[PDB]
RNA sequence: AAUUCCUUGUCGGGUAAGUUCCGACCUGCACGAAUGGCGUAAUGAUGGCCAGGCUGUCUCCACCCGAGACUCAGUGAAAU
RNA sequence: GCUCGCCGGAAGACCAAGGGUUCCUGUCCAACGUUAAUCGGGGCAGGGUGAGUCGACCCCUAAGGCGAGGCCGAAAGGCGUAGUCGAUGGGAAACAGGUUAAUAUUCCUGUACUUGGUGUUACUGCGAAGGGGGGACGGAGAAGGCUAUGUUGGCCGGGCGACGGUUGUCCCGGUUUAAGCGUGUAGGCUGGUUUUCCAGGCAAAUCCGGAAAAUCAAGGCUGAGGCGUGAUGACGAGGCACUACGGUGCUGAAGCAACAAAUGCCCUGCUUCCAGGAAAAGCCUCUAAGCAUCAGGUAACAUCAAAUCGUACCCCAAACCGACACAGGUGGUCAGGUAGAGAAUACCAAGGCGCUUGAGAGAACUCGGGUGAAGGAACUAGGCAAAAUGGUGCCGUAACUUCGGGAGAAGGCACGCUGAUAUGUAGGUGAGGUCCCUCGCGGAUGGAGCUGAAAUCAGUCGAAGAUACCAGCUGGCUGCAACUGUUUAUUAAAAACACAGCACUGUGCAAACACGAAAGUGGACGUAUACGGUGUGACGCCUGCCCGGUGCCGGGAGGUUAAU
RNA sequence: AGGACCGAACCGACUAAUGUCGAAAAAUUAGCGGAUGACUUGUGGCUGGGGGUGAAAGGCCAAUCAAACCGGGAGAUAGCU
């Protein structure tokens, strides 16, 4: 219903390369 | 773990006070358009 | 006198300091005092104009009389005072007609020494007499650019002119830098050698020394990123350019001066 | 509703 | 070598066994003298290696004390 | 209500900031409270904030803001003088006790104090944005005098006691009193008094400063605490009479001494050090203009005035900042007992709390801990994590070194209790008496009493005496950086950055340079033993050859070369 | 005397574990560094976006930074989904 007013920022754990 | 607002009536007067506006013209320009958008309060007031 | 302190802690082994016993241990003349707010390099606008300035301990501002317009008044020194605007000792004298005052002390005065101003007076050091007066060869401190302007040469310790030539109402000195100026022979001037000549033998020994002296780190160009600095940028300290101001002006050789005002008045240069 | 009097009042100590 | 591809260069020390470490040689791919070279006591929540003590780190786990997990009563989510 | 547990340099009591009725009483349990709820910082209603002395307001000013004219700028506008604002600073004055369900240094009782107006009396020159003094100032360090406060003894009141003993050197409680006024001390500072003169203090001056003499050797200023009064008052353990049984009323003994002792006061002091440590007003003082029968000022008394605003409650938190009744963050003041060097740590007092889901069971497994046979890094990228060391005194302590260090190197020895030396020593404090007194807060003799380490000998208990909490692992070789320090708030704390030192280079003061269309400002109220830029990075040995190329500096023979 | 030593308050964040729809949009527990200084902190000011500030990491500038936030040009453009 409401946007979550904030996004949480993810992190890369596997840089799959 | 300190915040970003840490309230202070002088400050927040100094700063975003009804006298401040005034004081210079986009200030003045401030108060003109809130007062077209017919907001209650114009400013922080103490 | 320099004195080397032992080195009981790191901080202290590199320490020289100078020790002058006959200045004054006491508060100064309050009347001739004034306060002398910090800056920090900052001007009316608020940006920093001068990099590393600020901090510093705080000092009050003595009114030292470099006019010297008492003409005709023997004057006796009461005292040498420590003073922290300038890198010279400054010296209290009281007037015959019962004024005290401030100036730059010589090489030469003591406490109780006679000094005189004006035309008539002697060639003793620390009085102050029309350069045209001066005989010629003779180490004055304290010259004037222009009549009562007030003076503005050989103001640091251990700093002199010499008088090398005078023709028609212009004078000839050598300044400390090996440039020769022409003055006018109206001007005033001290004679002597401003005092305190061991001051350039201090080390100041570790970095706090400098920080509580008014200056800020100063931070090398290569260490910056390339938006910051003209230098800096790459990996593995790669300069590869010529070195410059952090404006973009050519440093390390390339000459500044553009005035073609005064240059009527300068008859060499600095070698 | 808004109140406008934060006066001070210091206790003595 | 914070620099060395070939390379775990060669020899010695240390270990029963040392691609690490220490010492010496120079065949320096591609060190080098204020983008400084070589030493340097002291200092370092700095990198590497070795020794004594110490131990559940481990051979190899065992028991025990508390908080959850489990059951009952009340309240009651979430990603998908 | 009775027990148990937790905090006790706080999880107690106060504020400032910030909240804005959350404060108290009555009443209700829908929603809110991570459960129930009769309860609540929830709902509804009512009540509650009392000042000449507290603070704000007000007088003065710092950084800084605004800024009449003015300078500058296409406009907007920028800067700035005179001025005027701006507390985080300076400036007059109240303490104790009692009382409300909720306010009190504000109300009541008692005893004080400050600044102004008016009036009366006796003297007198008064008079400024002007002069001078004062206000008025750093860091560190040490001793002395003190007090807050604590402990013990004495005194007063009560007790002698459900498990042995306890009328005794035994146990419990109390033993408190302010501001103001008078005295003037420990300590600190300075030589006073009279006369004459002086282009100095943008005018003047009896004031400040300076120069002369005569005179005495003292005077003056500041100053904690103590002592009297305040106070034959208040408070006071406890006892007695009624309780809407929460509490109300009445009564009320002793109220001393010694020792220890602050981070608080004397002290914005004193002694030292280089980095040399606000301003203005209030206040004191001297005069110009002006008036000196006035006005005004001083001294005493009387009277009047001191307005307005804040005053509840939370304030390391459930009430502030984090969306929450959130394991986070938030400046200042008070801060007791035993052991301890200590505001560490353990256990406690005053006081406040058990953190708003509980009851069972006693699986795996996870989290936080305890112990462990034999071995002791065999684990692992790596002794990661754990374990271990840990205090005091004495002995002893290597390489290397800048001679300071390394170093608490490493490594050994003894730590409890009781008695004796000594019916508690050395030491500290110091009553009464005696003699002097430039006579009171005075100086000697004296030791009563109180307090009290450290050490030796002997004895004695335990497996263990730095017995708990608290409390370094150590040594050897080596790379990098000299060192303390700084850095990617929220995966990098380092060899990176900085650094003192060193060198090059620019800059003659309307300085170079920087911010600004400009004015102007910083650099600097400094001026080459100074300032800016650049590289290197303590210290010791040093730092070689190369000017082709690109920069930078100088030259001018000749050639080419814009506007015009 | 000391950018001296050990160590609380205070400031910081080297290691480990827990916690990752957490008590918490970087914390807790046990250790750890500085702790008279280049220290730390309260209150109030000044510097404004191609700008500030920076003991220099492209760090920080209201939980957002190799160019902050808000409104506008604006229904930018998108041979792409």
């Amino acid at each position: 219903n409401n946007r979550p007013v904030y996004i949480p920022r993810p992190r890369p754990p596997h840089p799959r390369l | 773990m300190k915040r970003t607002f840490q309230p202070s009536v002088l400050k927040r007067n100094r700063s975003h006070g009804f006298r401040a506006r005034m004081a210079t013209k986009n200030g003045r320009q401030v108060l003109a358009r809130r007062r077209a958008k017919g907001r209650a309060r114009l400013t922080v007031s103490k | 006198a320099v004195v080397k302190c032992k080195p009981t802690s790191p901080g202290r082994r590199h320490v020289v300091k100078v020790v002058n016993p006959e200045l004054h241990k006491g508060k100064p003349f309050a009347p001739l005092l004034e306060k002398n707010s910090k800056s920090g390099g900052r001007n009316n606008n608020g940006r920093i104009t001068t990099r590393h300035i600020g901090g510093g301990h705080k000092q009050a501002y003595r009114i030292v009389d470099f006019k010297r317009n008492k003409d005709g008044i023997p004057a006796v020194v009461e005292r040498l005072e420590y003073d922290p605007n300038r890198s010279a000792n400054i010296a209290l004298v009281l007037y015959k007609d019962g004024e005290r005052r401030y100036i730059l002390a010589p090489k030469g005065l003591k406490a109780g020494d006679q000094i005189q101003s004006g035309v008539d007076a002697a060639i003793k050091p620390g009085n102050t007499l029309p350069m045209r007066n001066i005989p010629v060869g003779s180490t004055v401190h304290n010259v004037e650019m222009k009549p009562g302007k007030g003076g503005q040469l050989a103001r640091s310790a251990g700093t002199y002119v010499q008088i090398v030539a005078r023709d028609g109402a212009y004078v000839t000195l050598r300044l400390r830098s090996g440039e020769m100026r022409k003055v006018e022979a109206d001007c005033r001037a001290t004679l002597g050698e401003v005092g305190n000549a061991e001051h350039m033998l201090r080390v100041l020994g570790k970095a706090g020394a400098a920080r509580w002296r008014g200056v800020r780190p100063t931070v090398r160009g290569t260490a910056m990123n390339p938006v910051d600095h003209p230098h800096g940028g790459g990996e593995g300290r790669n300069f590869g350019k010529h070195p410059v101001t952090p404006w973009g002006v050519q440093t390390k050789g390339k000459k500044t001066r553009s005035n073609k005002r005064t240059d009527k008045f300068i008859v060499r240069r600095r070698s």
